[PDB]
């Protein structure tokens, strides 16, 4: 299994990027599928998810409204959609992949699989 | 945590009985007030099993008398289907929803998919 992030670098406020986590090695159909965040110092904190089985959306407080988690099945890849760049939102940001079906997306203790991160500034 | 522990698939023999291992360690002054299994029919996961503070409970009647749920060990409420068809095949989800100590309930699922090999 790999998950391959791509699409940060570098912007300035008010700003939009478009994140993607290309899966590799599974049917990530019946995965849910998350994406989470990492500044400097600050600990890893949740950002969106998307459940297996077509399913619902969740997101933080923080990047709610803002940011938007989407999925592709055919290619295996899902998307993250962040507008509105806030500064704080600078961190890495890593897709992730567990068996969850509707609860717990936001534990990171809950995803067997983690992408090398995409750095967002 | 708490996370559940559940193999992503399972293979069990046909017609004979399977076991779907779910378990999670005990966590101080967590309450379990909840077991679910469900199974998966396209997007729509369907409760087929209950355990609450009645009991348990079989919500169809194509397994009664042949869905158990392991009940003597704290932290482990795996299923086991007898006579197993073609058509039990699946995925198959465990639930369990805690009472914690800052007086809320935490959920938590894990999913495997389950296979009858010929």
């Amino acid at each position: 299994v790999q998950l391959v992030e791509s699409g940060g670098g570098l912007v300035q406020a008010g700003g939009s990027l478009r994140l993607s986590c290309a899966a590799s090695g599974r049917t990530f159909s019946s995965y849910g599928m998350g994406w989470f965040r990492q500044a400097p110092g600050k600990e890893r904190e949740f950002v969106a998810a998307i459940g297996p089985f077509g399913g619902h959306t969740y997101y933080a407080d923080s990047v709610k409204g803002r940011f938007t988690i989407s999925r592709d099945n055919a290619k295996n890849t899902v998307y993250l959609q962040m507008n509105s760049l806030k500064p704080e939102d600078t961190a890495v940001y890593y897709c992730a992949a567990g068996r969850w079906n509707r609860y717990g997306f936001y534990d990171q203790d809950n995803y067997d699989y983690w992408g090398q991160g995409t750095q967002v500034t | 945590r708490p996370i559940l522990e559940v193999p992503e698939s399972v293979t069990g023999p046909w017609k004979g009985d399977v076991n779907l291992p779910c378990t999670y360690d005990p966590l101080q002054g967590y309450t379990q007030v909840l077991v679910k299994w469900l199974v998966q029919r396209g997007s729509d996961p369907v409760t087929i099993f209950l355990r609450d503070s009645s009991g348990d409970h079989i919500q169809q009647a194509k397994y009664q008398g042949r869905l158990h749920v392991s009940h003597k060990v704290p932290g482990d409420v795996s299923l086991q289907l007898s006579t197993l068809e073609m058509d039990d095949r699946s995925h198959y989800t465990c639930e369990v929803t805690w009472q914690t100590p800052d007086g809320n309930q935490v959920v938590r699922d894990k999913i495997t998919e389950l296979r009858v090999q010929k």
